This record gives C-alpha cells, structure tokens and sequence, in this order.
C-alpha cells in the first residue's frame, strides 16, 4: 500500500518531465508574486513611521509609489503563474487521454465485454482531470507556502532576531497537534467509510430481497437494524465533529496566546531595546500569517497520498498488456487464396468451462463457394471471428497457407482477408471516410466505382455533398439497405482476397453479390456464406453443416 | 418549501437555544477590531499601563469565551442536526417499504439504491453545512452592520459594496462563455471516444486503429489551439479581480486621508471603520455562493417529498379453509388484463393443493394472492371465513408461510438466517429441529461453527440445494398452516427432492399443514391430494390425477407430453 | 473549467485563522470530482450496458 503509492507517485511525476521548462517560469512568477507580497508591509511600515515625525514629501511619495507599484507588480505576477498552471493543467489532461486511448485499442476483445461504457468514460472524463489537476495544485499550494514561510521568517530576521525564536519555538507545539489530529481525522473518515458500507449493505440486500422481506413480513425488523447500523454511525461523525470544534477552540486560544505574548514583548522593544515603531506593526502583519501559513504546510505533506488512489484505478488500464501473439509480419506475395482450420477448439476467453466449438477439422476450401450451415447459437459468427483473426483459438491451429495467423501481419490480415457483416458499422465521418474506413490512401474513382459496383451511387448520387455527405452517428440519415450496401461498397473498396459474409445477403440485394462474386473478382479467394438463404447454400460447391459445435 | 421547513425542524427550542448562543458570541467574535483601534491610538497620543492591560484582558475573556460559546454552539447544532439526519433517513426508508411492489417490480434496484441512500445523504449533508454557516455569517452581517452605526460611515459602505463585485461577474461573464465551448468540445472528443470503442471489433477487423488515434489527436490540438485563449483569460480575469481590490484600498486611503486631514474620525475608529468594512465585504463574498446552491438542493427535496408522498384479526383457532370466491388476481399496470381470472378455490385443511398450467398461467399470482401481497383485483379471496386484509400482519407471517422461486439468503449467520422474521427469538432445539426436518441439519452441521457461520453476499456460500433447504427451514420453523412453493425444486438433486416429497407427503405436520405449490417434481403433483389444471388464470379442470387420466383432460396431456 | 485551482488561490490570497481552512478545500475537490463522476457516466446510453453486447 505505501510502497505502491510512493512508486505510483515517482511513475505519475515522470510524466510531466516534457512540461518542466514552463514549471520553472511559474516558479519563476511565484516567487516574485510572494517576494513582492512580502514586501508590502514593509514599506507600509515605513510610511507610518516617516510620516508621524514630518510630511517629508519626497520619501512619503516615494514610500507610496514604490509600494502601491509593488502591489500592482505582485497582482499582475500573482495572474501569469495562475495562468501557467491552468496551462499545464491542459498538457497532462489532453496528454493521459492520448495514452490511454492508444492503449485500450491494443487490448484484447475479451475485456472489453468485462469492462462498462458508463466506467470507461467516468474514467476518461473525470478521473484524468483529477490526476492531471493533482501535480498543479499540489505544487502550487506547497511553493507558495514553501517561499512565503522562509520569506516572512526572513523578513522578520531583517527587522529583528529577538521577537523571533519565540514565535519560532511555538511552531513544534501546533506542528504536534496536526499530526494527531489528521491521524485522528482519517482513521475516522475511513471508519466511517465502512459503517456506511454496512448500512448500505443492509439497503443492497433488502432491495435484493424485496419479495423475501415482503412475503415473511418483518419489515420493523429491517428499519431498525439499519437504525440500529446508523445509531453506531452517527457517533462517528458527532466524534469528528466534536475534535474538529475542540481542534478551532485550541487553535484559536494558542493563535492569540502566542500574539499576546509576543505583543507584550513587543512593546518593551520600543522602551528598552528601541528596535522601531513600524517595525513593530510589520512584524505583527508578518507574525499573522506564519502560523497559518505552517497549518498548510503540515497538511499537504500527509495529504499528499490520498488522491494517488485515485490515478491507480486510471493506471490499471496502462499496466497490462497480455493478450494476442506476438507481432510478426507475414507478407502476402502473392494471393494464395487458402483458408484452413485443423482440429480447432473455440472456446470464449471471458468463461474457459464453455463449450462453444469443438474438433472444427476441415480445411480445404479455395474452389467454388462455400457455405456454412447451422442452427441458432450454433457459433457461425465465431468461426468468422476465427477465420478472421478476432479471438485466438483455444484448441488446434488456424492455417493459412501453411502459415499461421498469428504470423500473419495485421495490415496484411486485415488487407486479405474480409467479413461482410449482418449490421452495418456506422461511424461519424462522411461518405468517403465510412467507404474508405482504414483506407491508407483511397482512390476517388476506386471509391465511386466501388459504390457503383455495391449499387449504392443512386442514393450517393442524390446525397447532399455527393461523396462527402456526412453519415449520422450510429447510422441516422443513411438507411438499412444503404448501411449493407456501404458495406459491400467496403468490400468492393478493399478488393481482398478472402472475403466472408455472416448474414449481409439476407438483408441487401441479391442481384449486387454475385457480380461482385464471379469471375477475376471471385477469384480473389473463396467465401464462407454463413447465412440463411437455402437458395445461396444449394449454388454453393462446399457445404459445412454445422450442429453443436461439430462437423455433421 | 413549507413542508420542507417545517418537517427539518427539531425541537422549537434547541435550534431556538443554539441562535441566541450563535448571537451572544457574534459579539466576541466582533470585539477585536475595537481593542485593536484602542490599541493603536494609544500608541499616539496615551501611556498608561491600567487602561492598556483592561482592555487585554476585556479582549482575552471575550475572545476565549467566544471560542467556548462556539465550541458548545457548533456541538449543540451537530447534535441536533445529527438527530435530524438520522431521523430523515430513518423516514426516508420506511417510506420505501410502505410503497407497493409494482414500483419495486417495474422499476430497476439503481432507482431505489440511489435515491434513498446517496440522494437523502448528500442533501443533508449540503444542507448542514451550508444553513451552518447561512446562519452564522447573517447574524455576523447584522451585528457588524449594526455596530457600524455607532451613519455616513454606513452610507459609504453600503455604495461601496455593488462595485466590488459589479466587474468580476461582468467581465466573468465573457470568461464563461468562453468554458462553455472548452465543455462541448471535450465532450465532444469524448463522444467519439465512447463512439469508436464501442463497436471495437469493427474496428479490430480492419487496421483502422491507428487512423483513429491521428483523428483523436486532431480534436485533442483543435482542443489545444483553442485553449491557449482560455489559460490567458483566466490571467486576465485574474488581473481585473485582483486589481478593484488595490482600487477599493487605495479609494480607502483617499477617502480617509481627507477625514484624517480633517480631524472628525480618529485613527482607531478609521482603523475599525477600515477592519470592518473588510471583514463585512470577505464575510458576504462567501455568503452569495449559498443561495445558488439552495436551488440546486431543492430542486432534489422536492423531488425526495414526490417519492415520499406516495382490523388486526388475531390467531387462536387455526380453522384453514381457504375460499377464492370467483376471484380475480390483477396487476397495478394493467387493471382489466388479470392474470389470474374467475378463480373458484376451495382449500381445506389436511389436503395437498396442486397448481398445473403453462409459464405464466397465474401460477405466482395465485400464490402472491393466497400470502396477500397484492391485493385481489376482483372477487373474494378468504382465509377461514374471513379476508386476507383483516388478519394482523404478524399473526398473517405465522399463519402463511411461502418459499419463493429465486432462494434468496440474507448476510447474516445461519442461525440469524433461519430465524429471520421473528418477535419471539428462536429456540436452539427449535432451530435444530427445523433444520433436522427440513433437510438442512447436515448443511448446518457441516459447515463450520454451525449456525453461527456468517452466510456470503448472494449465496456464494451456499449451494442451491443449502439454500432450498434453508428456506425450507425457515419456513418450518414458524410452523404455519399454509405452504406455498412456486418453483421451488426446480434445480433439486435425488436427496433434496426425496426429503422436501417426505416432508410434504410423509410427515405427520402435513395433517395440519396446508400445501398449495407449483410443483416442478411431477411425481409431487402425481401423489397429492387437491389439484388444480390452469389455462390462463382461469381453471379448466379441477380433481384427482387418475380421474383426469381416466377423463382425458389438460392433467393427461401434461402427464403423457 | 478547473474550478479547483481558483478554490485554492481564493484560499491561499485570505488565509486569516478561520473556521474552514485547507482541510475542507480538499474535501470540495473530492465532493465536486465525485459530482463529476456521477455526471459523466449517467451522460451517455447508460453504465449496465457493456462495451461489446452479443455473448
């Protein structure tokens, strides 16, 4: 736990190291922001004391010029350093979302069923932004206590050494108590945390048993269990509460303990000592806020911790990446036009004691069609997905020309081999983006010609824009026959060499395929028709019926 | 808003208590700028020892004795205040359990999960801390504000007051417009990143996943170059908002410079004029941000009231005749389409009811009416002569007794478990005796420490079988005349079925035990005395199993298919 | 927006020895990021719903 988040922390600083010549500048600002704010006592002190002696016009207007300019510097320096650190808020947060984005699409599949869309934002949104607010409000409360307590410590060394120690010495006696207090303060928080967690567990379990508790009928009993739960949780906060009030009552007595008797002090240094009579108000604007200047810095140490947590749940994303083979590049020479699959086992990765497939031993098809038959939930999807190389198999090996898929490259994998389907993947982009979806450089008349092969150009045609009319997200102003129809326009587009269809002639046009499917285009390579249309599986040549995850 | 006030309130007199302590302090609090003015214009013009020491001392006893008054006061508020959350969240549940099950069968668990705990939580919550410290500083306002008139001080600072914080909402305003924008066009890239992962394997059936990570960067710098602006207009809103403070301090100086010149108000009471005028501005500053938040709070109280606004016949002589005259069992959704309809029991005591029919034949409607959860739509449905609603709701809890579909286990031990919903706690022998009968002995007596071994959070401990068992426990140990059993054994192994079929059929307590259950197990059915063929909630047939086979009815067609 | 960072100006500009101090300024950072969580993922469709549907 402590080791874990130190690491966590020495990892999260790392990544600000590109951000740091703009943290020197705000250092930079900062420091002249305190050193300036510091430095208006001072003189203020002076006016006071050069005017009850004599008008003196040249060092009273000067005294004000020098530190109402003073005033207007710190102010302006005050604004630049918030500025630069509201800037570097930006760096770290669009920053982690570039990370994280290109990371979770190097993930596996199986996770992704796991994981929740409502999470992953929640996640994406907030919890960056907490972890990229972390470093700039962290430093910026810390280098302003930091410089401000060593100034006016300083500051008051310049004027006197007498008055100081003392006021010095006292810090030990508040820096004690925080340390009790905050370990007293989380312990209860945390206490808190978990009677909370009873007493919700109570509300999880009766919501659970709504019909249990109804039928029995004892619903007393419940409402004073969990009043019983929040008696005993009730206390804890009254506990808080009631350190908090005490923790004012000592705070506020030893404030004015330590003024007093320093005050005291004070006045005997104009009457016997003869330090300075300004000096001595100084001082006392000085002295009212070291002590509370130190109630930050004591704080922020010790809290430093608690929001690392909160980046962890961020960084559980980024620490793992286990799933998939290794990346090596088989390169297509030329098109071999094989699919194979000897003694395969698919099983899914999210549950291992499944069966879904199992002994999937045929292999052998270039020639001709091939058709795939099966039943509802007979797993045709699946071996589309094993074909194409979405999940890795459990059992046997996926060939393909005497080659493993594995072994294959992924732009390769994904230039050769094809799977049109049943709904259409919608995407915000226009025509040309959604019809040259993954296209490196697409050719215009490639495009065009593709859709008009698809026999998607009449509704193209007529489309606002033409090829760059703007498709609606989640598939809005195009239409269900135009959504098959872009992706056969896809298909035509890639122009592969293998190229499935799980369920797409179903809902398109029969006429479009087989034009498609004929002749140099047909030879590309074979299709798996995995769909319903007895028609399509009687012109087929190769028919693998399919039945409880076994070759019939 | 009344009903809002007037439920919160405590005592009439607590809170009555704890405002003349808050204003009795307020005073203490106050005093300092006073003794600071005296403080200083003795340094000018006086040197006397007596009179500087009275007013430390005066200052001390007020502001230690202030810090005191505070102390009780801020325990006496969190005391009180306490009470009123835990007696709000006490309310708020029942109110939960008070409502019909339609809501809770409609509606999903996110609903009833987060509106009671989170939303009765982190309104009092605001509302503690925030009428805390709405009363605190108001009463600071008014006393500050008060002494102040011991006129033309007061008319200075009241038209002061309007141009502190005229420019930083009025050039604030031009800042916000701006975020607004930062907001759509995160979101914006946030969309897209929901929109593109969401269909993954679309997107891992091509190579596209690396096209799409430049788009993202695209909107991330479109982003970037827009948020350059928005880093400087904070600086500069900065700089508008830092520097009316240095123009309220030196118009101060002016303003007063004059009155120093002209030597009608000494330096002291410039000096508390100065301190208090300074305090009174910081103490409403924080003041305002309240009563934005109010009508955020609201706006859920409102809506926490809409969600909240929403003849004990005893037991003696157990008689246990149960007669559905021409019944009607319906949901809240739909009044004229019922569930179950023109039901004509006849239950008795000492007879096996059985209740054959397809999935959803008014199978657990009938067996919800019988227990009297939902109440019968139309008919009659009485239990020894008498309605359902009549009996008492605990003598009702002895009476009938109904194991459900789903065997839910609460968190507790098993002992707990076992006699859970009791008045009465449950003897030892008793609880072993049910166990021993029921079937659960050997799961109770093999598990550790017995009964007392904590049962896990949605039966991870337990087995379907442990469960079933339990529950059949838990209803044996009441002892009730009516069994209800809707799906019971659907999942049940040899030596479960056998002793639930033993303990319906075989066991002596069956004589005066009632048991009308959809049985699962047909052999159950087949072995019973009282049967019923449902259709649709209407009952088709209606007697023994050999004179439907021997008839031909809907019993012979579900044993044959 | 960050909100938070002006908490903590607006804080670190008048310390005075008040009531609230630095304790509670964290504790609006975790109420209002927590608010923001709640916010962010009720926005879109809804949380029960995984990424892929089909089994």
């Amino acid at each position: 736990d402590q080791v874990n988040n130190k690491v966590l922390m020495w990892r999260l600083l790392k990544l600000s190291r590109p951000d740091l010549p703009l943290l020197v500048a705000a250092f930079f600002f900062l420091v002249l922001a305190v050193l300036g704010e510091t430095l208006i006592p001072h003189y203020s002190g002076r006016v006071i004391d050069i005017l009850g002696g004599d008008f003196d016009p040249h060092a009273f207007a000067s005294a004000i010029f020098f530190m109402c300019l003073f005033s207007f510097g710190s102010s302006l320096s005050a604004g630049c350093r918030g500025g630069c650190f509201t800037y570097t808020m930006s760096r770290i947060n669009l920053r982690i979302r570039e990370q994280l984005f290109s990371s979770l699409l190097r993930q596996d599949l199986g996770f992704f069923q796991e994981t929740k869309t409502g999470e992953l934002n929640s996640r994406l949104s907030s919890d960056t932004t907490l972890m990229s607010n972390w470093l700039p409000l962290n430093a910026n409360v810390l280098l302003r206590s930091l410089v401000k307590v060593v100034g006016l410590y300083g500051f008051m060394l310049s004027i006197s050494p007498r008055l100081t120690l003392l006021s010095l010495l006292h810090m030990p006696f508040t820096i004690a108590a925080e340390k009790v207090y905050n370990t007293r303060h989380q312990e209860v928080l945390r206490e808190i945390q978990d009677a909370v967690a009873r007493a919700g567990q109570v509300v999880r379990e009766a919501v659970g048993g709504l019909q249990t508790v109804r039928s029995f009928g004892a619903e007393e009993h419940e409402v004073c269990r969990y009043k019983e739960a929040l008696e005993q949780c009730r206390q804890l906060y009254w506990r808080r509460d009631l350190e908090r009030a005490l923790y004012l009552l000592v705070r506020r007595v030893l404030h004015l303990g330590v003024q007093m008797l320093m005050l005291s002090c004070g006045l005997q240094q104009m009457q016997d000592g003869e330090l300075t009579q300004g000096s001595l108000l100084s001082f006392m604007i000085y002295q009212e806020s070291v002590g509370s200047y130190v109630q930050t810095l004591v704080y922020i140490y010790g809290d430093m911790l608690s929001n690392v947590g909160a980046a962890e749940k961020v960084f559980s994303y980024m620490d793992r990446q286990p799933n998939l083979p290794s990346p090596g590049t088989l390169a297509p020479t030329t098109l071999q036009g094989v699919v194979k699959f000897q003694d395969v086992s698919f099983a899914y990765p999210n549950r291992p004691d499944r069966p879904v497939l199992k002994g999937l031993t045929f292999t052998l098809r270039p020639g001709e069609v091939t058709a795939l038959v099966g039943p509802n939930g007979s797993g045709k999807s699946t071996v589309a997905a094993l074909l194409q190389n979405l999940y890795q198999p459990t059992g046997g090996q996926v060939l393909l020309d005497e080659k493993p898929i594995s072994q294959y490259e992924h732009c390769y994998l994904h230039s050769q081999v094809v799977s049109v389907g049943q709904e259409p993947v919608l995407f915000s982009g226009s025509v040309r983006n959604n019809i040259a979806y993954g296209l490196q450089s697409c050719e215009d008349d490639k495009v065009m010609a593709a859709a008009q092969a698809a026999h998607a150009d009449d509704f193209i045609q007529e489309m606002e824009h033409g090829i760059y009319t703007d498709v609606g997200e989640k598939g809005s102003q195009l239409a269900a026959g135009q959504k098959q129809r872009l992706a056969i326009a896809r298909a035509l587009v890639r122009d592969p060499r293998v190229l499935i269809l799980d369920e797409a002639t179903s809902a398109l046009d029969v006429q479009c395929e087989q034009a498609l499917q004929d002749w140099n285009s047909r030879g590309d390579r074979t299709v798996l028709v995995i769909a319903h249309r007895l028609q399509t599986v009687q012109r087929a040549h190769q028919i693998l019926v399919l039945q409880e995850g076994k070759l019939q | 808003v009344r009903r809002l006030l007037g439920c919160l309130g405590s005592e009439t007199r607590r809170l009555s208590l704890f405002l003349v302590l808050v204003v009795l302090s307020s005073l203490g609090e106050m005093a300092i700028p006073f003794f600071t003015g005296r403080l200083t214009d003795w340094i000018l013009q006086d040197g006397s020892a007596d009179t500087f020491t009275r007013n430390l001392t005066l200052m001390s006893i007020l502001t230690i004795a202030s810090a005191v008054l505070e102390f009780v006061g801020d325990g006496i508020y969190n005391n009180t205040m306490g009470h009123v959350h835990s007696h709000l969240q006490g309310e708020v549940f029942g109110a939960v359990l008070r409502q019909e099950t339609e809501f809770f069968q409609q509606n999903q668990t996110g609903n009833i999960m987060s509106r009671v705990t989170e939303d009765t939580s982190t309104l009092s919550d605001s509302l503690s801390e925030n009428l805390s410290l709405f009363l605190w500083y108001l009463v600071r306002g008014l006393c500050l504000l008060g002494i102040m008139l011991w006129v033309s001080l007061t008319m200075v600072t009241l038209i002061t007051l309007p141009l502190l914080f005229l420019l930083p909402k009025k050039v604030g305003k031009w800042y916000q417009l701006l975020e607004v924008q930062v907001r759509e066009s995160l979101a914006k890239s946030s969309q897209v990143a929901i929109e593109a992962l969401s269909a993954m394997p679309t997107v891992r059936s091509f190579a596209n996943e690396e096209g799409e990570a430049q788009k993202f960067r695209e909107k991330l710098q479109e982003i970037k170059t827009l948020n350059q602006k928005e880093a400087v207009a904070y600086a500069v809103n900065s700089w508008t908002t830092s520097i009316s403070g240095m123009l309220l301090k030196v118009g101060i100086l002016y303003i007063g410079g004059q009155l120093v010149t002209s030597g009608a108000v000494s330096s002291g009471n410039l000096v508390t004029f100065v301190l208090y005028q300074m305090q009174f501005t910081q103490a409403v500053e924080v003041l305002l941000s309240i009563y934005p938040r109010v009508q955020k709070a609201v706006g859920s109280s409102e809506k926490i009231f809409e969600y909240l606004d929403r003849g004990l016949l005893t037991p003696l002589h157990l008689e246990g005749l149960v007669q559905f005259q021409d019944v009607s069992f319906a949901y809240p959704n739909r009044p004229d389409v019922l569930v179950l309809q023109g039901l004509t029991f006849t239950l008795r005591p000492g007879e096996v009811t059985a209740l054959v029919g397809p999935n959803g034949s008014g199978k657990s409607t009938v067996a919800a009416l019988l227990q009297n959860l939902y109440q019968p739509t139309g008919g009659q449905l009485l239990l020894d002569g008498k309605p359902l609603p009549q009996y008492e709701h605990r003598y009702l809890h002895r009476q009938v007794a109904a194991v459900g579909q789903e065997p839910q286990v609460f968190g507790r031990s098993l002992q707990e478990n076992i006699a859970y919903g009791l008045t009465q706690k449950p003897t030892m022998e008793e609880i072993t005796a049910a166990a021993v009968k029921s079937g659960a002995h050997s799961f109770i007596s093999g598990l550790p420490q017995g009964y007392d071994t904590e049962v896990d959070e949605a039966g991870s401990q337990l087995s379907g079988g442990q469960r079933q068992a339990v529950a059949l426990a838990r209803a044996l140990i009441r002892k009730p005349c009516v069994l209800i059993l809707d799906d019971a054994t659907s999942a049940l192994d040899a030596n479960s079925q056998l002793q639930v079929e033993q303990l319906l059929y075989e066991s002596p307590e069956r004589y005066s035990r009632s048991v009308l259950l959809i049985t699962q197990h047909l052999s159950l059915v087949e072995q019973a005395d009282h049967i019923l063929f449902l259709e649709g909630g209407a009952i088709r047939e209606g007697g023994t199993h050999q004179q439907l086979m021997e008839k031909k009815g809907c019993y012979w067609a579900m044993v044959q298919a | 927006m960050s909100w938070a960072l002006e908490m903590a100006d607006t804080f670190l500009d008048n310390m005075r020895v008040g009531p609230r101090t630095y304790a509670d300024v964290r504790d609006e950072i975790n109420k209002r990021g927590r608010e923001d969580r709640e916010a962010a993922r009720t926005a879109v469709h809804d949380p029960e719903r995984p990424l892929l549907r089909s089994p």
